[PDB]
């Protein structure tokens, strides 16, 4: 109500070769964020940016890991982003932050995350 | 090193003074917060609010940034600043600025966690 709230669905256990949607919509904000995107933090490695994408569903950006495997969108709901994930790797295994308010895949330029939903990816 | 968050409080905050007209203002705050040292800094604000009023502007309404960055963040009211500019015969090393009171929204960018203001964008 009164708490900007990132609420994050999806990830959890996968199999290699398999497939997630991520989803996070957010509440306790009036207005449109105009950047959203997924973060991550893989076991042994710094927080790195995923996808990001901008209100109008354009400025969208990837991780280059990550082109042609991920796909965000924005269109299914105000401040909502997802985040579906095939052809899904063991290296992708970590925990997923939504984040709002930012710029591009600029983590320090967002300030509101998700508290992470862990993404398992076994071989 | 000085942070981001603590230059953006040395460039723009000055909480403890009043919207009283004040005809040499910029020119002695323009020195004292280093903004003439390597140069004469052409524009700069200072925001007479509290550094907590001014802080929860990053909670505020998202905007675009000035240069196309979209990380900026717009007060809901307005807030009393002092836009100071270099007059027409200003020029390093011998600054002179013009003293603007106004009561305006300020547009700042936001970083960091905690997420504060760390550079001041604009005011509408």
């Amino acid at each position: 109500g009164s708490q900007v709230q990132l609420v994050e669905s999806g990830g959890g256990l996968v199999q290699a070769g398999g497939s997630l949607r991520l989803s996070c919509a957010a509440s306790g904000y009036a207005y449109t964020y105009i950047y959203m995107g997924w973060f991550r933090q893989a076991p042994g490695k710094e927080r790195e940016g995923v996808a990001a994408m901008d209100s109008g569903g354009g400025g969208t950006l990837y991780a280059d890991s990550v082109k042609g495997r991920f796909t965000i969108s924005r269109d299914k709901g105000k401040n909502t982003v997802y985040l579906q994930m095939d052809s899904l790797k063991p290296e992708d295994t970590a925990t997923y932050y939504c984040a709002a308010g930012g710029y591009e895949l600029r983590d320090r330029t967002y300030g509101q995350w998700g508290q992470g939903t862990q993404v398992t990816v076994s071989s | 090193k000085e942070t981001a968050a603590a230059k953006f409080e040395r460039q723009h905050m000055d909480s403890s003074t009043s919207a009283a007209s004040s005809s040499n203002y910029c020119n002695q705050m323009m020195k004292s917060r280093n903004l003439t040292k390597d140069r004469c800094k052409p524009v700069n604000t200072f925001v007479h609010e509290s550094l907590a009023d001014v802080q929860a502007v990053c909670s505020q309404k998202n905007v675009a940034c000035k240069n196309g960055q979209t990380n900026c963040y717009q007060s809901y009211s307005t807030m009393s600043i002092t836009d100071c500019r270099e007059t027409g015969s200003s020029k390093y090393p011998n600054c002179a600025y013009k003293t603007t009171q106004a009561n305006k929204h300020i547009i700042v960018a936001c970083e960091g966690n905690p997420y504060v203001p760390v550079h001041f964008d604009a005011s509408v």
